[PDB]
Formats: structure tokens, sequence, C-alpha cells
């Protein structure tokens, strides 16, 4: 099973669960950013809040494109993680075969 | 043709423009057609002059105010020999005023039969407007 303890069927891990709907990829952003003012963007948050994150998500991709300055500092930041380096250590005094499975 | 005869005979009785209209006959017989044409073309052309800054020539419809200030100078005009005191002068030159005041923007030409006169487009005239950067980009 996973962390949280739901049931894990191997037979639904062959196709992806998207695949059987087709209609998501053909879907284009509708860039919401173009024409907005402070009510529209109110809006557009509070409907966020109640579940419609459609809006939001294509506004914010919006506002990740049309801003040099917060896409700089964003592409910084991730940038920053990209280049640590990692590792993968075995539990607090793990045995060796938790050694060898890690 | 903002006034026609009919409307001269109405305004001014049809015995003072056979008086006023027949020059080769004493007394006066007949009411002379192509005097009072002439005269009220004259009338018409005084007040196109007055009006050509503000409305189209050719108007479609003539309005009231307009056939009163053509019947009075046409009137004013069919008098060969017109001194300063006589009272149809005084009468064209009230009109007269009546025009200029048009003309400079203190009266307005009045309904037509319902519908309103046609300005000329003086006043409509602005550059373009160049406003890029403000078209919802």
């Amino acid at each position: 099973v996973d962390v949280y303890g739901n049931p894990i069927r191997t037979q639904q891990l062959r196709e992806p669960q998207t695949s059987r709907l087709a209609g998501l990829a053909k879907e284009f952003a509708q860039h919401p950013a173009k024409g907005l003012t402070p009510a529209k963007l109110a809006r557009i948050l509070v409907e966020a809040e109640q579940g419609n994150l459609q809006a939001q998500a294509e506004l914010f991709m919006d506002m990740e494109e049309r801003d040099a300055h917060l896409f700089a500092e964003m592409s910084k930041r991730k940038r920053a993680i990209l280049g640590l380096d990692w590792a993968v250590e075995p539990p607090r005094n793990a045995s060796a075969a938790e050694k060898a499975d890690a | 043709s903002y006034c026609t005869l009919a409307d001269l005979i109405e305004q001014y009785s049809e015995q003072k423009i056979r008086e006023v209209s027949d020059r080769v006959n004493k007394p006066a017989t007949t009411i002379d057609t192509v005097i009072v044409d002439r005269a009220i073309a004259d009338a018409d052309s005084e007040i196109d002059l007055h009006l050509h800054g503000r409305y189209q020539l050719p108007l479609a419809s003539v309005p009231t105010a307009l056939k009163r200030i053509a019947c009075g100078l046409a009137y004013a005009n069919l008098h060969i020999v017109l001194k300063e005191e006589n009272p149809v002068y005084k009468t064209a030159e009230h009109l007269r005023k009546l025009l200029s005041g048009i003309a400079n923007g203190k009266l307005s030409l009045a309904l037509d039969a319902d519908g309103k006169p046609a300005p000329v487009a003086n006043t409509v005239q602005i550059s373009e407007g160049r406003n890029d950067w403000g078209a919802d980009w």
C-alpha cells in the first residue's frame, strides 16, 4: 500500500489516469490576465477559494510570463534548489537489509 | 425654395402681391410669376449665405422659421425703391438679425416637420487619437 494506507492495485498502473479524459489534452489557456482590473482579480481569487482553480492557475501562468522581475526571482529561487547535490540515506540505525534497500 | 407664391399671398394677401409684382399694367391685374420667383430666389440665396457654415446647403426640408424669413425677404425684394423708415424694411432688418443670430450660434434652426435639421461636420474634426498601450493587450 501507499504511505496513507489506501489499498494499492497494480492493475491500474498500466495506463495513466488521465488517458480516459482525452478532452483535457485539447484545452487551451484562456489568458485571464489580459484586461485585468482589481475587481476582476478579487473575483478570481474569491472564486478560487471556492474550488474554481482553473482561472487562478491560468492567471498565475500569465503573471509568471508577463513580469520579468517576478520571473527572474522565481527562476533564481528554483535554480538554487536544482543545483544541490542529493543522496538517499537509510533510516535511523538501519539494519543490513535496510542499508541494501537504500 | 423655402417659400412659394402661395406663402407670399397668404402672408401679405393677394392684392399686395399683385400691386408690387405687376409693373406693366396700371392698375395691376395679374401677379407676375417670374418676378416673384426671382425675389424668392434672392431671399433663398441670402439665407444660404447666412446658413452655409452650420448646415448643409441643399436642405431636404424647410423649417418653418426659414419659411417666415424667406417670405419676408422676398416681399422686401419686390420693392424697386425701399426707404429706411419703410416698415417692410424694418421687418427685413429684423429677419436678417434673426439669421445672423442663427449663424453666430445664438439661435438654433428649429424642427422642419418632425425631425432635426442636418448640421455640417465642422465641429466633428479631431486629429485621430493615438492611444496604443491602452487596448487591453
